[PDB]
């Protein structure tokens, strides 16, 4: 069986709030950054 | 054309656009009344310490808020449909002009008597003469006779485009393989602008429409000389 | 529905039941405050007495607090009800929220 | 007094204006003195002292109506912080105008605008209400 | 009936009410619906012999 | 154990969590795209390039916000999490198929990203109209990758619809009739019915565009006797129901939030609310041509579509007044969720009203393909749908996670967002009335002021989005565990604690038939 | 099709009454609105004595044998034209 | 006992409002942003032909 | 043919803690590993193809 | 809703850190691309 | 040492609603009257005034002399 309770019903860990901040930063940051880099990609092709 | 900081519609140039302005004033008043009434009621519900949390009966007040909106919708639909049918009235034009949309410019054809036709491209910003409007001027304008009922036929030779002139209340899609009709009638002489209104690719933002309304006499001379 | 007197009577009767228990006391007050009204002094009277029979002083004071709350902005209703309930408050030894300093934040 | 996580299935205490009499008492476990007070409570309430009465009240309820209904200064923090962040946004806009945006088209130059304006007046742009209607063609100036 | 100590009860106080009143019914003395007061009593376990 | 739980899930809660995570990520992508749009329009001139790269951005912004952010969050996230709990069900009818509806989304999103990576992207508008979207004006794989993205998202939603309808009809307690289920459950079922009926038509239409582009068919090519307008009918037949699919679950959550924070045990006029959602769902299938008022249709067809479209204001009006009637007499709790709901009621009404302005084919001649339309839909989507999502998120976050958010920070988040979206979209009404066309990378000089103000408002919204990420972090960082929640007697989803155990309702609820 | 609403958990009297007052009667009210709007007597067409119309192979068994059963003077001409 | 708002409320409100107004006014007038206001009442029409 | 459902019922109800997709025996394991390998390998390959198509080959 | 005191309280200093890191994760990459926009446009 | 008179104790919420709903209606009427004067009528009069003695040829002559036309110099 699986772990249950606050902080245990999720695919990411919230054991360390700083490691968590790193996770969330990469997660949400990669999403927000993607369009900018795709725009850069399109501009650097021609 | 639109001027800096404009809030509403461009001034009406045709009797039909005038008709739309009054219909919009009518509709907008209802929009303001209903939206402010809702905002008011929200504030009214939220500003009292008095309570009533038990079951409230609804089959009584729902008659009110079903019949009222129904009446209001009819009060909007009546003039809306009167105008709609008015735009469809048989009018019998004195001239027929065709316009074909292209990527990315418009071509015009006046083929009632002579076989006159030309392309109409946007004047590049680098090329504007002093006092000319950026993105709106074209090399060849659509010379037309003022105070006359004209039939405009719109189509396209490639992708979809849409021929629009806001001041005249016009917007007719340019569809390849189809000939759409609309009628034009300017109450005044002058220059009237519009822009392509259907996404057509790379230069969708840069293929304007410019109508030049002049008296019949000048229209004729122009006709001849444009052979 | 029913007349004002019939509603009042129905609630006076409810709280006047000799063997009314704690659950029924709470159910009655919690239900009563859901209506668009400040209960009549006669209903409050009956409820305060039920508190006495249940040896519940704290609830008697809470009931007076809810009556003031139900009046909202109408500051003249509580003083009047407390006026009308003075005999009973005296008799049962019920101190008002004010007298207990329960009205200060 | 002290609530636990796994007690979600049990009746709980709540301080609410519209639910004046909660399902449970604020304090369920009583000291020697407190149980003595609940016994005294079975006798006439007139024999109860003010401090005994308030102790009875606080055993039953957490907060009084006045305490539960108090207003706060939270709005100052909310409105002030909102303004700080909206202010911070202006910093982003300053950064953008400085490092991202290049110069705007030459059609915005003062001279061009002056000419363009005359031309718009010459073609009588919006003569009924919008623009040219605001120019006095007789006195040759903007209508006062 | 319940195979444990408590079970959630949903009470439709009056026929055709759209609102259902929900609460945990615990082993022990009968409890009452917080809305209509009707009584419920838990009668624990078994099912599987 | 990690893989079995998160990749092989057959649990409605975990699957709902995956959807919420996916939708949150998609929201960041969609926000970035909206920033690029407003950066390009922030001052006169060209910033990025011509209309192609600009419209590839506009097109992706729409697809991401609609298909990857709103639908996954509302239906897949809140739907999966709450529906089973609200009817006391042990899980969804098809728990395994439910997992596939989720897993089809990342591939669908990858195809969308691929389409913008290859060639010059698909700068067609989210409506993907041919011939611009055809193999001559948009040669290459871009448009084909876009069509495939829609196919996968389509299959995901259709299977999700089948699962929700079956669960809602078949898995309620024996004594519970359909008229005893919460309004959110009603909103999800109706939404599922609209998805089931509309998506297959879209699928037919985009498959025909695919064959026109790759198998030499000519459904939309006049040279072969085809018609570009046929595509528009097929698209919009799905397109209008789609906008109601985007707002219905929102209406459902608003009913719950307004009832809850008004301290009420029930929403005002329950049966009227059910009637209203059903009517809206029905009417939403017979009004599609209002997206085609300038294509050249007969006047009688246009008079019919104008009339049919306005009727929806009646049932929608019943819902608005019922929400106000639910607030009436309430012991109002000014929580952050309530704020989002109140903003929704007002802002959605404004957006709906401008929709009624657009319903008039006469006026629409002048408003069509202008920013007046963009203003209308962003009030109902960026304020309506989004506020419902934010309200539901702050209201149920404690339930899903077991932790509480900081209310003050949440109220600050609401204030910033409220200013941002209004500053962004209100000025767009002026731009529309005055004639600024949609899908333009640059505009005539006269439109400069309103475009400048609109772009500044978009930056304020960005600040709100960044703050929200921080707020969620702070909640998980501080770990304030939930103890008690009020009103559980009329909010069954909270009755199993926060968060509820992996398996809930192993022993079903007891409900007398009397 | 599947319509656009939902129920189906059990179609009973309450559901059919819901459909009667929430869908059926409102539809009749709308069509009644539309009809008692598009009405108005449209101008009767010029009379042309077409040989395939106003047939008379035997007189009718009522009146003067030349008027149809629900003859409307305003819109139904006789074989010789409209009436006075 | 005084909370965050009682202790810092007035300061947060005062300096938040001050900062906001200051930076927005700066951005609106000191960085070269073209607002393109109406010529009505401000521009003296100049010969173009 | 003869009815062997009872044999299959015994096999699939055997309390060995195996998930239904692997409860048939060693073959289930193989087929699963083949399926998953083709899926993940094929996905990596599609990513590679995307990377290739993302750039012009003039 | 009632809740227990934070199990791992996040002080004002900690929040400033989380806020700043959060804002930077959004602003830096986009800012970088936007800054080098001209370098991209023609190269 | 005076008594207090029995204040109204029932339907205070409903009474408040009725009073304010009626006031909202009055304000709507006042707004309608204002709008149908500061916007509607103003617009009709502006166009009616402009076209009453409008001379299209004179207007065209002015534009031609200013040189805005391509077909009429
Ligand atoms: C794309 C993802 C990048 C991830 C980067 C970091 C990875 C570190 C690994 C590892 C370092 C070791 C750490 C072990 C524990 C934590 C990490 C982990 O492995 O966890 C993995 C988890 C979780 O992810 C994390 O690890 C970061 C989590 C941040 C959580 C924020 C919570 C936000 C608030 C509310 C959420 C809802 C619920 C709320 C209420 C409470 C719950 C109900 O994911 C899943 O198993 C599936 C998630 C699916 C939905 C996400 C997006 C799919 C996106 C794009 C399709 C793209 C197309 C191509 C696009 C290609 C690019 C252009
Ligand atoms: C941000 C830029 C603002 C620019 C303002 C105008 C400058 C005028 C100069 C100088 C003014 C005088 C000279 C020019 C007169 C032109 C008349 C014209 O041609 O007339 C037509 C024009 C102009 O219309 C007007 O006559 C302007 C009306 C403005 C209404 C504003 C409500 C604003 C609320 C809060 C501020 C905005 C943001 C939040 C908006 C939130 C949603 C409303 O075009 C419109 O129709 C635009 C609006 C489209 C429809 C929106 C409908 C629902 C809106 C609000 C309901 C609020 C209810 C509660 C009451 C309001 C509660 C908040
Ligand atoms: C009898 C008739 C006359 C009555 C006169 C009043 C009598 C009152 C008696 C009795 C009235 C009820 C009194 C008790 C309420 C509880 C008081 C308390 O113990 O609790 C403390 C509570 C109190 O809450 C309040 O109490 C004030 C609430 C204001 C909420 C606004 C919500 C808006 C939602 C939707 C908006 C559209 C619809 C708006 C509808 C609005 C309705 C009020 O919480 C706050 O203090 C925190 C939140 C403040 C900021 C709110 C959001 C601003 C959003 C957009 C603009 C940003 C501007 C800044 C940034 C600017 C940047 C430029
Ligand atoms: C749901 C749909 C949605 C949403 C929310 C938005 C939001 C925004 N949109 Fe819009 N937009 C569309 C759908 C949407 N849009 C569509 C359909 C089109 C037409 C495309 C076409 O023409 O083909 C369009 C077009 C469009 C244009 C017109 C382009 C043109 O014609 O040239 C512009 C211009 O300003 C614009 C701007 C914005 C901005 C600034 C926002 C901002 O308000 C965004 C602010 C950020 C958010 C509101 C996201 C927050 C949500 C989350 C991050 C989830 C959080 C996670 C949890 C709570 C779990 N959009
Ligand atoms: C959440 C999404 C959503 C919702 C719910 C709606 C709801 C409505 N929409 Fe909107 N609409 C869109 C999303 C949405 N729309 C999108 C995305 C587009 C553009 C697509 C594209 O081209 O890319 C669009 C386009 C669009 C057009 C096409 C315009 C054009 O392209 O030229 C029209 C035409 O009629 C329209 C009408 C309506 C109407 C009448 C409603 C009605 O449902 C609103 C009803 C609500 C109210 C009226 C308010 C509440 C009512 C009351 C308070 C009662 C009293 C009211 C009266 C008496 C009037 N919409
Ligand atoms: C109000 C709607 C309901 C319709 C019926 C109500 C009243 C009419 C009386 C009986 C009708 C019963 C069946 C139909 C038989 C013939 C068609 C009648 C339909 C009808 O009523 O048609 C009318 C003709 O009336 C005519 O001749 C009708 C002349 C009446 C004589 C009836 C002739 C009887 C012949 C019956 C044959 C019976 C065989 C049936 C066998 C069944 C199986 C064995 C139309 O009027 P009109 O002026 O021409 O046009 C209108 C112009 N303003
Ligand atoms: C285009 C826009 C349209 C504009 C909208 C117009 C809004 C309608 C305006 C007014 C509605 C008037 C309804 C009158 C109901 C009387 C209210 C009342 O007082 O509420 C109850 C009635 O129950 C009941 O109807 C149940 C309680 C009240 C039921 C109705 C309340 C809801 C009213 C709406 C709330 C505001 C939202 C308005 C929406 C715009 C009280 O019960 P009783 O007195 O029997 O018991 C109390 C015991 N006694 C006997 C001792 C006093
Ligand atoms: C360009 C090309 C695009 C290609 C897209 C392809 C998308 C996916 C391809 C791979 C999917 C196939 C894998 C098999 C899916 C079977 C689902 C199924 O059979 O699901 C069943 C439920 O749906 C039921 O019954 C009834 C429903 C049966 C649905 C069958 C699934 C077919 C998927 C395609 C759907 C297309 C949509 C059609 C309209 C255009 C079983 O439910 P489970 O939750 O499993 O179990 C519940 C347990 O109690 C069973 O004991
Ligand atoms: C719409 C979303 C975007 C909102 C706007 C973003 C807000 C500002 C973010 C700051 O980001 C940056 O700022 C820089 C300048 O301040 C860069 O430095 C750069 O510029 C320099 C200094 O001029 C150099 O030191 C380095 O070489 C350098 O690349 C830089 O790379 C980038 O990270
Ligand atoms: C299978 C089922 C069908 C069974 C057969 C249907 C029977 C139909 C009966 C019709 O009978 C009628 O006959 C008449 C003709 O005599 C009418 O009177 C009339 O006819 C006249 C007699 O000349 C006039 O005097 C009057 O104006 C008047 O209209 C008349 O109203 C009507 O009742
Ligand atoms: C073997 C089985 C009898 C029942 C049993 O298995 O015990 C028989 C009965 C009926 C079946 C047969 C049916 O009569 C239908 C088919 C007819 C033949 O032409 C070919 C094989 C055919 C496809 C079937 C094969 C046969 O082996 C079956 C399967
Ligand atoms: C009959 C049905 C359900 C009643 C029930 O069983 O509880 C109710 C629910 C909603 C009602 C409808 C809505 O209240 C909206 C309309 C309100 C008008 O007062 C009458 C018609 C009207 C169209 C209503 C007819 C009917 O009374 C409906 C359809
Ligand atoms: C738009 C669609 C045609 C799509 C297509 O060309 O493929 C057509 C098919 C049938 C049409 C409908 C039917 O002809 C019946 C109605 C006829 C009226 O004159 C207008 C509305 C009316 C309800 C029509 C509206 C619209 O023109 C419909 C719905
Ligand atoms: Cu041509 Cu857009
Ligand atoms: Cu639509
Ligand atoms: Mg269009
Ligand atoms: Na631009
Ligand atoms: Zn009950």
């Amino acid at each position: 069986h699986y772990e249950e309770g606050p902080g245990k019903n999720i695919p990411f860990s919230v054991e360390n709030k700083w490691r968590l901040l790193a996770m969330m930063t990469l997660f949400f940051g990669s999403g927000f950054a993607a369009p900018f880099f795709i725009v850069r990609h399109q501009l650097l092709k021609k | 054309m639109a001027y800096p900081m404009q809030l509403g519609f461009q001034d009406a140039t045709s009797p039909i656009m005038e008709e739309l302005l009054h219909f919009h004033d009518h509709t907008l008043m209802i929009v303001f009344l209903i939206s402010s009434l809702v905002l008011y009621i929200i504030s009214l519900m939220l500003t009292t310490k008095l309570t009533h949390t038990s079951t409230m009966d609804a089959q009584e007040v729902e008659t009110i808020w079903t019949i009222l909106p129904a009446i209001i919708l009819i009060l909007i639909a009546l003039p809306s449909l009167r105008i709609l049918y008015m735009m469809d009235e048989i009018n019998n034009p004195s001239l027929t002009v065709k316009t074909m949309g292209h990527q990315w410019y418009w071509s015009y054809e006046y083929t009632d008597y002579e076989d006159l036709s030309f392309d109409s491209y946007m004047i590049p910003t680098s090329e504007l003469k002093p006092g000319e409007l950026r993105l709106l001027e074209v090399d060849n304008r659509v010379v037309l006779p003022m105070e006359m009922t004209i039939r405009m036929l719109v189509s396209s030779e490639d992708v979809l485009h849409s021929w629009a002139v806001p001041s005249l209340g016009l917007k007719t899609d340019a569809i390849p393989g189809r000939l759409n009709q609309t009628t034009l009638m300017s109450s005044r002489p002058g220059l009237y602008y519009g822009q392509c209104s259907e996404i057509c690719g790379s230069n969708h933002s840069f293929m304007p429409i410019v109508l030049e309304l002049v008296p019949l006499k000048y229209f004729e001379k122009w006709s001849a000389s444009m052979l | 529905h029913e007349t004002d007197e019939e509603f009042d009577a129905r609630w006076v009767t409810y709280f006047n039941k000799p063997d009314i228990d704690a659950w029924e006391l709470r159910k009655g007050m919690n239900t009563l405050v859901g209506y668009d009204l400040v209960p009549e002094p006669k209903i409050i009277d009956a409820a305060l007495r039920a508190c006495r029979r249940l040896n519940d002083f704290a609830s008697a004071v809470r009931i007076l607090e809810v009556v003031k709350d139900k009046a909202g902005p109408h500051k003249e209703i509580y003083p009047y009800v407390i006026q009308e309930l003075r005999p009973t408050l005296n008799e049962l030894g019920i101190s008002t929220p004010e007298e207990l300093g329960l009205d200060k934040v | 007094s002290v609530v636990k996580s796994e007690d979600y299935a049990l009746p709980s205490y709540v301080d609410r204006r519209d639910y004046p009499l909660p399902d449970v008492a604020h304090v369920k476990n009583l000291s020697a003195s407190q149980k003595a007070l609940k016994e005294k409570e079975k006798a006439s309430w007139s024999s109860l002292s003010i401090d005994e009465k308030v102790e009875l009240y606080r055993l039953k309820f957490k907060e009084s109506f006045a305490e539960m209904n108090r207003s706060t200064n939270e709005w100052k923090t909310v409105v002030g912080a909102a303004m700080f962040f909206i202010g911070f946004t202006a910093l982003l806009l300053i950064w953008e105008k400085h490092y991202v945006y290049g110069p705007i088209p030459h059609t915005f130059e003062e001279e061009w605008v002056a000419k363009q304006t005359k031309r718009m007046l010459d073609m009588k742009v919006a003569p009924i209400q919008g623009f040219s209607a605001k120019w006095d063609y007789d006195k040759n100036e903007w209508k006062k | 009936p319940s195979i444990t100590n408590k079970r959630i009860v949903g009470c439709i106080c009056e026929e055709d009410n759209s609102t259902v009143i929900w609460f945990w019914l615990h082993k022990g003395e009968a409890q009452r619906c917080p809305s209509c007061g009707t009584h419920y009593k838990l009668v624990p376990h078994q099912l599987a012999h | 154990m990690f893989i079995n739980r998160w990749l092989f899930s057959t649990n409605h809660k975990d699957i709902g969590t995956l959807y919420l995570l996916f939708g949150a990520w998609a929201g960041m992508v969609g926000t970035a795209l909206s920033l690029l749009i407003r950066a390009e329009l922030g001052q006169p001139g060209t910033l990025l390039g011509d209309d192609q790269i600009y419209n590839v951005v506009v097109t992706a912004h729409a697809f991401v916000m609609i298909f990857f952010m709103v639908m996954p969050i509302m239906i897949g996230g809140f739907g999966n999490w709450l529906v089973p709990l609200m009817i006391g069900a042990p899980d969804m009818a098809f728990p395994r198929m439910n997992n596939m509806s989720f897993w089809l989304l990342p591939p669908s999103f990858l195809l969308l990203l691929a389409s913008s990576m290859v060639e010059a992207g698909a700068g067609t508008g989210w409506t993907v109209y041919p011939p611009l979207a055809g193999n001559l004006a948009h040669a290459g794989a871009s448009v084909d990758l876009t069509i495939f993205s829609l196919h996968l998202a389509g299959v995901s939603s259709i299977l999700g619809a089948i699962n929700f309808i079956t669960t809602i009809i078949n898995m309620k307690p024996p004594a519970m009739s359909q008229y005893q289920t919460p309004l959110f459950v009603w909103s999800v079922m109706i939404t599922a019915v609209l998805l089931l009926l509309s998506l297959p038509v879209l699928a037919a239409g985009i498959t025909m565009l695919l064959t026109d582009r790759n198998l030499n068919t000519t459904f939309f090519d006049p040279a072969g006797g085809g018609d570009p307008i046929l595509y528009q009918h097929l698209f919009w037949f799905f397109g209008h129901p789609e906008v109601y699919i985007l707002i219905l679950p929102g209406f459902g959550m608003i009913s719950h939030i307004v009832t809850y924070y008004s301290g009420k045990k029930e929403p005002f006029g329950y049966m009227g609310m059910v009637w209203a959602m059903m009517s809206i769902g029905f009417l939403g299938f017979i009004v599609w041509a209002h997206h085609m008022f300038t294509v050249g249709m007969d006047v009688d067809t246009r008079a019919y579509f104008t009339s049919a479209t306005m009727i929806i204001a009646i049932p929608t009006g019943v819902k608005v007044f019922s929400w106000l009637a639910t607030l009436h007499g309430g012991n109002i709790k000014w929580s952050p969720a309530m704020m989002w709901a109140l903003g929704f009621i007002f802002l959605f009404t404004v957006g709906g009203l401008t929709g009624i302005v657009l319903a008039n084919s006469s006026l629409d001649i002048v408003l069509h393909d202008t920013y007046y339309v963009v203003a209308h839909f962003h009030y109902v989507l960026s304020m309506g749908a989004v506020f419902a999502i934010m309200g539901g998120f702050v209201h149920w976050f404690p339930l899903f996670s077991g932790y509480t958010l900081n209310d003050t920070w949440a109220k600050i988040h609401f204030a910033i967002m409220f200013v941002g979206v209004n500053m962004t979209f209100f000025p767009q009404h002026f731009l529309g009335l005055s004639g600024m066309p949609r899908r333009y990378s640059d505009y005539p000089d006269a439109y400069t002021m309103w475009n400048t103000i609109s772009s500044m408002g978009s930056f304020i919204s960005l600040t709100a989005v960044m703050l929200m990420v921080f707020i969620i972090w702070e909640a998980f960082a501080s770990k304030r565990e939930v103890l008690t929640v009020d009103l559980t007697t009329t909010n069954l989803e909270w009755l199993n604690g926060c968060p509820p155990p992996y398996h809930t309702f192993e022993e079903p609820t007891y409900v007398n038939l009397k | 099709a599947s319509a656009a609403k939902g129920d189906h958990g059990g179609t009973g009297a309450r559901t059919w009454r819901f459909l009667t007052f929430g869908l059926a009667l409102p539809s009749v009210a709308l069509c009644t609105l539309n009809s008692w709007l598009h009405s108005g007597h449209r101008e009767r067409p010029a009379f042309i004595p077409y040989h395939h119309l106003r047939i008379r192979t035997k007189p009718f068994s009522w009146g003067d044998g030349n008027h149809t059963f629900f003859h409307n003077p305003r819109v139904n001409p006789l074989p010789t034209g409209y009436e006075k | 006992a005084p909370d965050f708002h009682d202790k810092y409320g007035n300061a947060v409100l005062a300096s938040g409002a001050t900062f906001c107004v200051a930076v927005w006014v700066y951005m609106a007038t000191q960085i070269g942003i073209e607002w393109n206001p109406s010529p009505v009442g401000r521009v003296t029409p100049k010969e173009w032909r | 043919f003869e009815n062997r459902v009872a044999e299959k019922q015994k096999l699939f109800q055997e309390d060995n803690g195996l998930p239904v997709h692997l409860k048939g025996g060693a073959t289930d394991n193989i087929l699963y590993r083949v399926t998953m390998t083709l899926c993940l390998g094929g996905t990596l390959y599609s990513l590679y193809c995307l990377g290739w198509a993302s750039f012009p080959h003039k | 809703i009632t809740a227990k005191p934070a199990k791992t309280p996040t002080s004002p200093k900690e929040q400033a850190i989380g806020l700043s890191v959060t804002f930077l994760s959004f602003l830096l990459p986009a800012g970088w691309v936007l800054y080098h926009l001209d370098n991209y446009k023609k190269s | 040492s005076t008594a207090l008179a029995k204040p109204q104790m029932r339907g205070l919420l409903a009474r408040r609603l009725r009073f304010h709903i009626v006031g909202a209606f009055m304000v709507s009427l006042g707004f309608a009257t204002f709008y149908k004067f500061a916007v509607a009528e103003k617009r009709k009069k502006a166009y009616a005034d402009f076209y009453r003695n409008y001379d299209s040829m004179k207007d065209f002559e002015e534009m031609r002399k200013a040189g805005i036309f391509q077909s009429a110099k």
